[PDB]
């Protein structure tokens, strides 16, 4: 039908085959909600959404 | 002279390195890997397929009495009867009557499309692995393909490269994997002559062309009971068939670290494990001696912004004081930092802007123009998309991936924790020790 | 109906056991390994023989220049001259005093004798072992061949013999070996692509007739003096007749265990080491009744004279009684004692003899006879001759190989020590806690 599914991607890449189509690869960036400089109420905002 | 220097094994993604000779001038060197095949060491076994019963026709004496001999063909199988009596198209083909005996026989040899859709049956031993280097030196550009093991040279125009021996030593091929029509799947198949009846393996021969072909599927007779001629066989479902129908995805999408199979070889090429010692024989050809390259005064870097991620985000500016009009080799020295020019052409006195590409929140990396050192320090902003489609240039460490704040704001709390226990400590044995006097 | 036996794997010598089942009568069972062939799983790498160098003719260039390219042939040499005059039978072969060039060029191929005297490398690993049987049971024989993994079925005339697994594995090779005219090696060659000039292994090629032929060999080219023209040049002594003076023996009198080599499949047959456990599925309808086979009572057995060497030495009689005639069988139920007869004639009230071999100086066996137990103790002496030609039939115990009264003698002495200081203990501490009292 007409679905949609999660995955989970991760340092080092992730590929998926829709059908007779070719691969394509996906790597993910370190993009954690915040800023490691200043502020100490949220340099463990950073560094928890990465390695928790 | 041999410059050694471990790449690493990530297809594409250059490594850029410069040496270094007393008296001479600095040159570049890039090095990179371009494709990377991993072939093993292939037995085969045996090939099944599809099988077809054949039943040659019925031989029936009228008026005396059977016993079977020996073959060596195919699940040979004999059962004479007792007191048959047939009928043809004519009625009452034979005359003599209650004893007439007959002999069935039954055998199996492969289908005739066997040819296309056979499996082959392999068996895998450690396996080796053969990649395809691009080496740039000097503006100098050589093709070459070596073989990893650290013996092997690979020569390619005045230029000796000896790949040492790989750290990882593994495959993704396990030690028996089946093959049919390309597809690559992995199983566990009986080993020669051990046959099961309903499962892989149930038919084997060494060649589809040969004629010693065993096989054990369970044939058992049946007694005639209707008037005509016939024989009645019974036997089990192929195992080929039906482990077809269970037999699991294959091993393009099941294999670890991304690597494609090739089947025709049975390769596994173009993956990523591991670093790959390796070590370039420069010529002494691509040396100017040091009183001819212009040497540069002074420098001082300076750089202007960050987004630490996978592509060159961010941007470098040197300003110097040089000789003459040549050129310099550009060569960041640390390990989270790469650049993307690696020569610049130079003036008497001028700028540059160059570009790099980190991992860490604090760009504390040290840039070398042709002679001379001088150390670039600001904090770098985390990235904004989650997802990027290149691969990351550099590793993540987890030594410098900490920030400096965080470090300046943690490392104050633990040394408070041990100077309040260490003065404490200390006031206790002097207060001890100057009332002790007595 | 299973029986495991662990019979030992020694070619020639039989080994005699009996089956048994409630309410029938026993019957004789015999197994020899009349052949083995430990085949391994190879893999082809690379032919190799003496090379034969060419040499095109050389090109001159009269009054000009020329320069070599970059070719592909087994191991291409060139480089070029000048200020050549060369000289034919007819002289003057250019027409200006030394200000032209010649070429010269060199490389080489496979002789035309390689297509005998080559020499095949191959890399092997993982043999398993098969073995050709001989079993016998109650006046009837059969031939069997087998593999000797735990699973793959051996089956001749409803009668069917799985053979486990080896007990200690080996193979007599190392993991690199070569071939050659039937004599093989045991050699660590170096693999394709790695050649040094001098040794075994400066040619590679895929099969003989290939073109993919790789080498090195040290051919570097020397300048022309003399003015007539040929090319002068040098080059390394062949590796292959190196290899071959000083090779060394061949693995067909160094293997291990004793055993015949073959080359064209690569076995290596018939050799003895451990045991192999086996199981038989005895067909049922090759037994007898217990109420038809001569039960017998009166037991006992007569030692005439023993002796422990390899052959049929010891000799040893029997006294029976019986009710009525027929074949019973006769069985030594110990594992330092074999019999040479295993079917006998009984009669009414008969007595027969019989002939034994042992490896111990004490024989204290139980001989059996038609399913009835019978202790009869014997002792026997060392042998006259101390070197014949046929194997020894049973192993050493540890136990058995010490006589009796080697045994009672030492225990003996054990006992008067170890009751000394017991009588010594029992007397210190009784009369110690007897006389303190007060
Ligand atoms: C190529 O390299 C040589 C040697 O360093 C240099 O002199 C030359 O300028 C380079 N070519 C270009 C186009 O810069
Ligand atoms: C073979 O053995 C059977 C019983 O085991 C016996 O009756 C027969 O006489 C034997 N054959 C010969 C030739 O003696």
């Amino acid at each position: 039908g007409s679905t949609s599914r999660n995955f989970s991607v991760g340092r080092e890449g992730l590929e998926y085959v829709w059908g007779n189509h070719e691969p394509v690869r996906v790597w993910a960036q370190e993009s954690a909600p915040g800023d490691p400089h200043g502020w100490p109420h949220e340099i463990i905002i950073h560094y928890y959404h990465r390695h928790p | 002279f041999e410059h050694a220097t471990t790449v690493p094994n990530v297809p594409g993604i250059p490594y850029k390195a410069l040496v270094e000779r007393a008296g001479y001038a600095p040159l570049n060197l890039e090095i990179t890997v371009v494709s990377s095949e991993l072939t093993p060491s292939t037995n085969k076994e045996y090939v099944t397929c599809k099988f077809h019963t054949v039943i040659p026709s019925p031989q029936v004496k009228c008026c005396g009495s059977l016993e079977c001999k020996a073959s060596s063909k195919a699940d040979y199988t004999c059962r004479v009867f007792g007191g048959v009596y047939p009928f043809m198209w004519g009625g009452a083909q034979c005359f003599c009557d209650s004893e007439n005996t007959q002999l069935s026989e039954a055998y199996v040899e492969f289908a005739p499309d066997c040819t296309i859709d056979h499996a082959v049956a392999l068996k895998v031993h450690t396996a080796a692995l053969k990649v395809g280097l691009r080496i740039v030196y000097g503006n100098t550009t050589a093709h070459l393909d070596t073989f990893v093991n650290g013996v092997t040279p690979g020569s390619s125009r005045d230029l000796k490269v000896i790949a040492g021996p790989i750290s990882a030593a593994f495959s993704p091929f396990d030690h028996k994997v089946v093959i049919r029509k390309g597809l690559v799947y992995n199983y566990d198949f009986p080993e020669y002559g051990a046959m099961k009846p309903g499962a892989f393996g149930d038919i084997q021969a060494s060649s589809l062309d040969a004629t010693d072909i065993v096989a054990r599927t369970d044939i058992r007779l049946l007694k005639p009971s209707v008037k005509n001629i016939h024989v009645p066989y019974t036997q089990a479902v192929s195992g080929y068939e039906m482990w077809k129908n269970n037999s699991g995805r294959p091993l393009q999408e099941t294999a670890p670290f991304g690597c494609k199979i090739e089947v025709e070889p049975l390769r596994a090429s173009n993956c990523a494990y591991g670093h790959i010692p390796i070590s370039i024989d420069i010529p002494d050809a691509a040396f100017v001696r040091s009183s001819e390259s212009p040497t540069i005064l002074e420098v001082s870097c300076t750089v202007a912004d960050c987004i630490y991620s996978a592509d060159f985000g961010g941007s470098l500016t040197l300003q110097y004081k040089a000789d003459r009009e040549g050129h310099c080799p550009v060569h960041s020295h640390s390990t989270t930092a790469v650049l993307k020019e690696a020569t610049t052409h130079v003036t008497a006195v001028g700028s540059i802007t160059l570009h790099f590409s980190t991992s860490s929140p604090q760009a504390n990396f040290i840039v070398s123009l042709c002679g001379k050192k001088s150390t670039c320090n600001a904090e770098c902003k985390p990235p904004a998309d989650h997802i990027i489609g290149e691969p990351h240039k550099v590793d993540q460490e987890f030594q410098a991936a900490v920030s400096k704040t965080s470090w300046n704001w943690l490392l104050a709390l633990f040394g408070g924790a041990s100077s309040l226990i260490v003065v404490g400590l200390i006031v206790l044995v002097c207060s001890s020790m100057l009332i002790n006097t007595r």
